[PDB]
């Protein structure tokens, strides 16, 4: 009953959406989190609060030459019109003339990407614990119509807590219908996507699966250095799991990993709780998870504020900022 | 370890559905068509989306010693070889090197189908050839048009059943997305009187004639059948037959209810 309200709360900032509300001279450039395109998450320091903040820098021109406008203030709107534990915050966002700038709660954990090629692979009930949060969020997220279609380690944060933030929502669309875009990371790719049917919530599921499969695996279950060669595996749908794998486990997996969309779990009758209910959830507390009632597996080492051991280190460039406007006809919407 | 390198997004150029004809020889199309039916993105495609694309593949013919495609250069093109020969080479660094051939035959380039990829290897013209190209964009397009609009609207089918009236959008939908083909040739027979009935049909087109033994109904274009088969599994009715060449819509049953449950529960709602 609850949540009904949350998909008022965020109907409300959907159509009218928060704007421009800073600008580049309020916080430090510290240090490159990651690039992109165009790219390069900054961490940094602002002036005022000494609060700290991770902002994505954008090109617009990129952007624009990369047909990429659309998926831009998608990216936006939706993430600044919606709240969840998991969902990674959004403080300000603004332009100039030009970059585009959005400001999340910077989480220090680094990406579970790391973690995981680091440590080599995650425990069942290890793994568990993040998918159960991944879980949450698509509901959650579907039940406004919206799709993440972007899962990878590469896109979940670890924070402080030992808990997981979810990271790119440049794919993130509202979609009522059936979306047609042929867009997320080859390794994740549901067959519908690759095959160019026409799709909604359910390749957010099938992600799920390989999420999983990579998790406790150490590694995807989709592979090949030729990437139409992991296609061509994809949409066959067959696949080996290693041996150490609970029962439980292949179970749960052969039904996220369906081709076959009338046996495809999550997109079933009785929908997520197919999930949620399935045995190898069964330790799950979903009403304890939500709260983070629940102990972290691993906990990030953190120094102090502003620490950035976690990530990787890039040759740091500096901003520049064109004296005349571009694309602004564009990104006006922004 | 490299097991430590990222894995990029990958995008296509969008396009949300809500006339281009190169010539060729009788002959020229088989060749192709048989050169792509085993292709990744062509081993599936019903036979005019198959059939609008070969349509769609322009040529381009080219002077020995041609760049035909260069490494680097990019890629929203897929070739197939309709005649010539060729050399790949790739250059990795520093080192030059003649790799492989290609002799009158051969494709290569599909992957730039789906989003950007900038070709590998440099193709030479060894001598006088020509081949078939083929842009992503102009691709995506005719393989989305086609089923976007073989399917929304199948539609007028699926909410076209008394069975179903009951149901809302996201459902039927849900059935959009599965539900699957069948084409029948005069005189082969569609459903038997006293089988385990276990799917519905729509005739896409030609007709149906079902019949107990002395013709019963008729089936053309918009109208289903076997519907009974929704409702209760018991035995069939009786028997269909396709008069000329049929296409059908084939829906089973177990899948359906595993979607949306048991049908009756649905005609209960309202
Ligand atoms: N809020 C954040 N806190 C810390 N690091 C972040 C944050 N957001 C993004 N990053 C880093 O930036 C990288 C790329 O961000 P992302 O939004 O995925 O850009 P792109 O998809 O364009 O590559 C992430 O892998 C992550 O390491
Ligand atoms: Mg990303
Ligand atoms: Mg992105």
């Amino acid at each position: 009953e609850f949540l009904a309200k949350a998909k008022e709360d965020f109907l409300k900032k959907w159509e009218t959406p928060s704007q421009n509300t800073a600008q580049l001279d309020q916080f430090d450039r510290i240090k490159t989190l990651g690039t992109g395109s165009f790219g390069r998450v900054m961490l940094v320091k602002h002036k005022e609060s000494g609060n700290h903040y991770a902002m994505k820098i954008l090109d617009k021109q990129k952007v624009v030459k990369l047909k990429q406008i659309e998926h831009t203030l998608n990216e936006k709107r939706i993430l600044q019109a919606v709240n969840f534990p998991f969902l990674v915050k959004l403080e300000f966002s603004f332009k100039d003339n030009s970059n585009l700038y959005m400001v999340m709660e910077y989480v220090a954990g680094g990406e579970m990407f790391s973690h995981l090629r680091r440590i080599g692979r995650f425990s069942e009930p290890h793994a568990r614990f993040y998918a159960a949060q991944i879980v949450l969020t698509f509901e959650y997220l579907h039940s406004l119509d919206l799709i993440y279609r972007d899962l990878k380690p590469e896109n979940l944060l670890i924070d402080q807590q030992g808990y997981i933030q979810v990271t790119d929502f440049g794919f993130a669309k509202r979609v009522k219908g059936r979306t047609w875009t042929l867009c997320g990371t080859p390794e994740y790719l549901a067959p519908e996507i690759i095959l160019s049917k026409g799709y909604n919530k359910a390749v957010d599921w099938w992600a799920l699966g390989v999420l999983i499969y990579e998790m406790a695996a150490g590694y995807p279950p989709f592979f090949a250095d030729q990437p139409i060669q992991i296609y061509e595996k994809i949409v066959s749908g067959k696949v080996r799991f290693p041996s150490h794998f609970s029962s439980d486990l292949k179970d749960l997996l052969r039904n996220l990993l369906q081709v076959d969309l009338t046996k495809r779990f999550g997109n079933l009758k009785n929908g997520v709780n197919d999930i949620k209910n399935h045995k190898w959830f069964a330790t799950t507390d979903w009403i304890a998870i939500y709260q983070r009632k629940v102990e972290a597996p691993f906990i990030p080492k953190f120094k102090g504020p502003g620490d950035t051991s976690n990530f990787d280190d890039y040759e740091e460039e500096e901003i520049r900022v064109s004296i005349n406007e571009k694309c602004g006809k564009e990104f006006t919407e922004f | 370890i490299n097991r430590f390198t990222r894995r990029a997004s990958v995008c296509a150029e969008a396009y949300n559905p809500d006339r281009i004809i190169h010539p060729k020889t009788d002959d020229q199309r088989n060749r192709l068509q048989e050169a792509c039916k085993d292709i990744l993105l062509f081993k599936n495609l019903d036979p005019e989306q198959m059939s609008q694309v070969l349509d769609a593949m322009f040529e381009k013919l080219v002077k020995e010693g041609e760049h035909v495609i260069d490494q680097g250069d990019d890629g929203d093109n897929f070739y197939v070889i309709d005649r010539g020969t060729f050399d790949i080479y790739v250059k990795c660094d520093g080192v030059g090197r003649c790799v492989g051939n290609y002799d009158n035959r051969g494709s290569f380039g599909e992957l730039a189908l789906m989003y950007n990829t900038p070709k590998a290897a440099t193709i030479t013209a060894t001598s006088p050839g020509a081949l078939w190209g083929l842009d992503r964009v102009t691709f995506r397009r005719i393989i989305v048009k086609n089923n976007a609009k073989k399917r929304k609207m199948y539609e007028s089918f699926i909410e076209s059943l008394p069975f179903l009236k009951s149901l809302e959008v996201s459902e039927r939908l849900k059935v959009v997305d599965v539900i699957g083909t069948k084409v029948y040739n005069d005189g082969e027979q569609i459903i038997a009187q006293g089988d385990l009935a276990d799917s519905f049909f729509i005739v896409e087109s030609g007709e149906v004639k079902i019949t107990m033994k002395v013709e019963i109904a008729r089936c053309f274009r918009g109208q289903y059948f076997g519907e009974l088969a929704l409702v209760t599994n018991k035995p069939r009715a009786a028997s269909a037959h396709a008069i000329g060449t049929v296409k059908c819509l084939a829906m089973d049953v177990q899948a359906f209810e595993r979607l949306l449950g048991p049908c009756m529960e649905i005609m209960k709602r309202n």
